[PDB]
């Protein structure tokens, strides 16, 4: 059962399930402790246009930088050279990009961001009860309206249908923004299967040569390093670590202690 | 089985001349089943009959065929009457049966207020509990006294039964010429034959079977204890029909040269049980050359 | 489940609601007594042994107690369903509810209608009766179930007669003891069981041979190639040798030893030019 | 549910109540009794003395004896039957219910009716009383309640004296020591069970015998092989070695050394022309 | 038999189904000339789609059209065969859907006669005879109209379930004289016919086997070829060394033991399949 | 136990379930959350629109794209050949097709989506109450009962009566789409079985063999990477990689580490 | 299962993901616990500074304690030897700072620490009412009303408007500051992957040989002392 889960971890589609899922945990769960929805009548398109748009860059961000095979990418480049890094550098692309894409939607679908974001900038030229001919209590109510001043004066009947049409507008811009990725992802596997110079078969050969080497290569490193020391510690007490000692014992002097300060 | 159950539930048909045919019926169908199958799962009936077969000729006289049915209708009886006292003493099926026979003017519990008019009506709706309340009473009054007698003619039921197995099995033990350790010995030999004969039979054909699917096929799949059969008891043909006829039918103790013989196939095997042709497969080998 | 789909629910309509007691009963009765046919393989050697001789060569005495035993063996699974349907009540008193005579109604005095008699009695069954007539809707229920009942008993005591009866006859009509009988059962029961079971080993060897002889090699598994090891196979039974063992048998003895079935009539050779579906003409015709 | 069936149920009816609580009580006893007689073996054997006899020879003083201990130990059931059904009292305010004098009762002041005093007593023990003589019904509950724990208590003490003196005598007036009957005992019990034991044996590798002379070999279990190679029989016992050794038995002595069964005194050869119930007859007649 | 589990397994899955169906997406659009055809399209089309669907997953079907396209007895036991396999699913759905009767009665409530009824006058109007019958199913007319409305909900339920039961009896009245006109019909007797489909159940069986382990072996050879050595594990390893690699077979061969198969037997012994056909035939 | 699931994967018909279940799952999720029917008069048949069309083709979308095959057929396409590759794709196409027919048939019979979706779309001159003569007002009702507001005004009896309507309506496409997909799939196996060359076991046959190449294939393409890899530390550093290395050490030089730096 | 439990530990995003979890956890707890928004009039805004800052630097204090590879690198400090320090101290910063910036993070965006932090900071040149010419009073209730007073004199909506001034200007601080940690931990990690003379593969083989020669040297040096003990008590009793 571990083997197969293995199985399922070398696949990234589970893993993408994953992170997707983890992303809508992570939104329900700051939706619920810390939106307070504020009416702050100056600045309030910011805070939800910061709570919109911020966790989606420290995702990506994230997502990117943890990734080791970027740092090797950019370390390259600071021909078949170049796009065999383009072809490796994007081929992590998808999972580094699915976890804010997967915030963004659900964001969207909820509304609640895009209701606390967009409030100030609804239409008031429709409805004549919204004149306030004096131009500055209709922003101000405009912007205290829609966190938590009911206010039940003939007015609230208003206030519910523009809420209602931004929640309308905000699910189109989601499904919008899902359909744009979907595209956008076809069209990179296409220049992933127009530019790449490698068959339908040195890709995957390529990949697994890849990694074969990073790992056989690290534990090769660290048999190569404890073995240097066993040599080492054995010149230094005079018996050789992981065996018996019963046959010499070096007693070393105060000036050897020094000698393997070297390192 | 609770929806089985709820099936045979007795449900009384309250109207009169009407309760008691159901009564009738819904006790004496089970028990008249009860006494059939006890007569199909005796083998003793079977060779009683087996013996009117091949003697044809009412060559057994009146003292072994009324030993026999007896003991073919007393040991189906047991059921039947282990039947008939449950109901009884249930009281369900007698109450129901009787309560359109009650006397009315024989009453109690209360004063004259039962109706005259349709008084056969009332009565036998009782228990089905749809009487007026005015008489409820009186209903309680029947229902504990048709109970009764239910139960009254139960335990005499089971005292008269109780008695005549005592006389049957004294009476039984007087009158044989046997002692009754030897019709001990004989009825643990007729009980470890009939186990044995069984046995063998079934070996015997599963092998002779195993013999006619082999000479089709060319091999025979059998399990690992079948494989042990075929070698331990090889068979080699078939009884005839004539030493089978010789082991069926009624046996009553002959004995010879002062020692017993115990069953018609222990009288066989001694060989005091042993030209026209019947039931061929073809004609006579003179006619099969034409 | 199933049972509240098939639940019984009686149309309270006059003239109608019988024929839907006697489609709701009759027609499980029917599909199991088709099924007790279906499954009985007595049935299909009768067929068998009418498909080989095409002239109605066999007299009537064979067929009446070889047809006999198959619908008496079949025939138990509609009896005990019509004796269940009737000790039941739900399916008589729906059935019979309107051919109650108000006349003889009794339990309440007469205030039945008479405008509606049919209609009223009729829907009984489904309690849709006014107040004043409930004393004879309890009354008239009794009196049908109690007749549903009666009949169940009368045909479980019918049914178990003719058990009685049908045994009785049978024992004394046999040409054979009751043990010879108990031995020729115990033996057409061994042979069916051991027949089959080679006659999937014998398949499955056949099989394998012609796998291999298209692959090269067959993939069996711990068992199978134990059976391939003892069991090799060299050809396959001709039609008429599967056609001399097909059919009914009626105990033919021969020199005094019994035969119990056509293969053990044909194992002791009893039972063994003109070519028919041939894959291929005359040998001289293959060369024209 | 036989509990349940068998639940004592009292009609309260006068002259009525009595009838059913003797026969609920008193058929119980009765078959207790019955079965106790059946199964004990000593009076089997003392049909079997009574029948080969034909003329009364033994004695009444043996005779006495030997019915005194099939009573006795059969009515042990019976006892511990009536006793229990007395203690519960149950069975005893039903039969003595009516039988209650008015003019007796207290606890109340005399407002007991004369009208129907033995129908109103009557019915006391269903419960089926009005309210205001409710303070009689629950005397009179405790009234016979009583007597029949009364009389249940005093049973036991007569039958648990009956018992120590019937033991008492039975040592003083026997002529053995209680060691000696003891080791009596213990050698009934091991011959019993020992010759029952080999009687299955010897009737099994019998019964093998008869069936391989008709079939050609037995089929037997794992264990029933060794009866047979063990203990192989060559015949049947005749039938005056069993008559030998069925009868009642009491401690005949042969040259100082006692005998304690009937088969000890018949294997010591204490015990053992005209031909009886032959299968055929005599030699010479069988030869025409 | 297996026949039994796959059978019992598609009843009693259909039957789940259709009390699925009914509970959470049935609801009769009550209006004249539409809930008619919406009560039809509950009971045909479901069963049209499963009949279908049987029909594909059968792999004989697909053999027939192969043989068709390269082109009596045989036809008649595979259409006895596959219909008994994939006509199994519409038939108890159509029963189910007729036995409960919620189907038949929405379909049914347009056309009935409103001076039909009984226990009182007709009370009907002209121009909306069909209007307020047609909503009965709906159980939304007023409770006024209960006394007539019980009668017609249950006339037509009781249509409904004895249609239910009528096509029960045809199709076992069918399917016991399919079994006759089978046996009756047929070459060989029985007991070979039943020897006869036990050999084509075990090579299929062996079949499928052989042929998913020879891939396995000839793909682990071209990858020898391709690479000169094998990661394989003790199974594979063995199953080549105990395989030899027998090549590509020609493909008339393989067209050799493809189509129906007549029963044609070679000079007494019988063969009973193409592949034995081939086998025995070279 | 273990294996029998790997059989019954092997099988497709488990699959093609596994995937209804979850799009029927994921399907009466979504409506219970986060569908809210929306009340706007000027644009309610858009909403309807997409959450009923847009999702199927995200899956249909989806179920072409996870399959590795799909870019291999797609560069071959970029005689015999052709017939396979055609084949192939119609193969792939049963998956990928399944799970969106699935979506489209649910959220039809469930009827919601359509029930709020096509409402202004209704005609009134059936009811004369719905006069309005301004002809402004009856789309504003039209497209406002359906949602949430009930007015039990004498009018939620037409609202009820438009309800079933629309509802029969979607019945009808859902089982109309069943049975025309059905049909469809009947001749499009039909053509795979005329059209094809190969015979009915040699299909078969030919896929397992494709199978177990491409997975020998990868596996020994792994496998390679592996010698290769350390064919190149026991040059380098002198010994086979996981094995007993006391026998000599390299050490190697500073310029030893730039010549394993050229993959 | 415990083997794949102990590969993760050997990497380090399973530690910062642990350690920022249990700061969430024990800042939940302890906000709840004794912190009150204490009332003070006078010095509030020393509470609020404290908690802002202390318990974070305090674990920068445990992070550097608890770590001995610092140890050494002091000892050398007080050239390539020197690069590698740097390094090695780069390595040891990021998962020493860790904590205090997932605590500072999670206080801001709570708001709560720096509402009773910067109250007394608050302008009332916004609001007419608080006109208070005195000036005296005016700083008294501005300290009084955000900690636990909620003062029903028409005064209330002054609070939730400076609280909600202050709970967005507290989100945006936190997000630039995680936004600039961020870029900081880049260019760092750019600094690291260019001015080391080791290549991406060798770095690892220095870091390997590292903790390989720690723990073979310690065990050794344990097996030696033991070694002589035995002869110790060889020469000291006589037994072995
Ligand atoms: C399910 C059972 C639960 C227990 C209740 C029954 C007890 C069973 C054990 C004891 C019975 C037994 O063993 O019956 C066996 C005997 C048979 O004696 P026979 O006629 O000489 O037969 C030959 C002797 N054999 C069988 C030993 C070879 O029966 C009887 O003599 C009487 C049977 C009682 C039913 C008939 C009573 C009269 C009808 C009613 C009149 C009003
Ligand atoms: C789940 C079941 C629970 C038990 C319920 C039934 C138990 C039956 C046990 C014995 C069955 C059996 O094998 O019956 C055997 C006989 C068959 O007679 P035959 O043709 O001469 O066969 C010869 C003997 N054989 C079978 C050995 C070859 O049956 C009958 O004569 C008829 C069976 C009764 C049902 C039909 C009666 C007529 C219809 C109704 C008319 C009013
Ligand atoms: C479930 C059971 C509960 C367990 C306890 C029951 C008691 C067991 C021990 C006592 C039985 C016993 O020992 O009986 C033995 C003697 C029999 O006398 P004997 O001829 O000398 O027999 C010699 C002893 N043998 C049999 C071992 C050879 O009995 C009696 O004389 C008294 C029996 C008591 C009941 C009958 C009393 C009279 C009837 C009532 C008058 C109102």
């Amino acid at each position: 059962l571990n083997n197969i889960v293995s199985s399922l971890q070398r696949n990234g589609i589970f893993i993408n399930s994953l992170i997707a899922a983890l992303t809508i945990g992570g939104q329900q769960l700051f939706s619920s402790s810390t939106f307070s929805c504020p009416c702050q009548v100056g600045k309030n398109f910011y805070y939800g246009s910061a709570f919109l748009v911020i966790p989606a860059l420290i995702l990506l961000v994230a997502g990117f930088a943890l990734r080791s095979q970027m740092w090797t990418i950019t370390g390259e480049y600071c021909p078949l050279e170049c796009k065999l890094a383009c072809l490796r550098f994007f081929s992590i692309t998808g999972r580094a990009v699915i976890a804010p894409l997967t915030w963004l939607a659900v964001t969207l679908l909820t509304g609640t961001y895009y209701e606390c974001a967009a409030s100030e900038f609804a239409s008031v030229d429709h409805y004549p009860m919204f004149d306030n001919v004096s131009a500055s209590k209709r922003e101000e109510i405009l912007a205290g309206f829609p966190c938590c001043r009911s206010a039940p004066s003939d007015v609230i009947l208003v206030r519910d249908e523009i809420a209602l049409l931004h929640r309308y507008q905000s699910q189109m811009l989601g499904w919008i923004l899902i359909t744009l990725a979907t595209i956008a992802a076809l069209v990179s596997c296409c220049v992933a299967k127009c530019c790449s110079p490698l068959t339908s078969l040195q890709h995957c050969y390529w990949t697994s040569h890849l990694q074969n080497e990073r790992e056989l290569f690290e534990q090769a490193a660290e048999q190569h390093s404890r073995l240097l020391m066993m040599h080492r510690i054995k010149k230094l007490f005079g018996f050789i670590p992981g065996s018996e000692d019963v046959k010499h014992i070096r007693i070393p002097s105060c000036q050897d202690w020094k000698d393997i300060s070297v390192p | 089985s609770q929806e089985l159950f709820s099936v045979v539930a007795f449900h009384c048909p309250c109207s009169p001349a009407r309760n008691y045919l159901y009564g009738l019926a819904a006790i004496g169908v089970p028990a008249l089943v009860l006494f059939i199958i006890g007569i199909i799962l005796n083998n003793h009936t079977w060779n009683l009959v087996a013996e009117c077969q091949h003697r044809r000729t009412k060559n057994c006289s009146a003292a072994p065929t009324f030993l026999l049915l007896s003991s073919i209708l007393g040991r189906a009886a047991v059921a039947p009457v282990t039947w008939s006292v449950i109901s009884l003493l249930r009281g369900e099926a007698y109450v129901c049966a009787l309560s359109e026979f009650v006397d009315p003017s024989s009453l109690t519990a209360r004063e004259e207020h039962f109706p005259s008019a349709h008084a056969t009506e009332i009565l036998a709706r009782f228990p089905c509990k749809e009487n007026p309340d005015n008489l409820s009473d009186f209903r309680e009054e029947v229902s504990r006294r048709l109970r009764y007698e239910s139960q009254l003619f139960g335990w005499l039921l089971i005292g008269v039964v109780a008695i005549l197995v005592f006389l049957t099995k004294c009476l039984k033990h007087y009158c044989s010429p046997l002692s009754y350790r030897q019709e001990a010995y004989w009825a643990q030999y007729r009980a470890n034959e009939d186990q044995l004969f069984q046995r063998t039979a079934e070996v015997h054909s599963r092998v002779l079977a195993a013999n006619n699917v082999r000479r089709f096929f060319g091999f025979v799949a059998l399990n690992k204890d079948d494989e042990e059969l075929i070698a331990n008891f090889p068979v080699e043909g078939t009884q005839p029909r004539p030493q089978w006829n010789a082991i069926t039918g009624v046996y009553l103790y002959r004995e010879n040269q002062g020692l017993p013989l115990y069953s018609r196939l222990h009288k066989w095997a001694q060989g005091l049980a042993g030209d026209n042709v019947e039931m061929a497969l073809l004609p006579s080998a003179l006619e099969v050359l034409f």
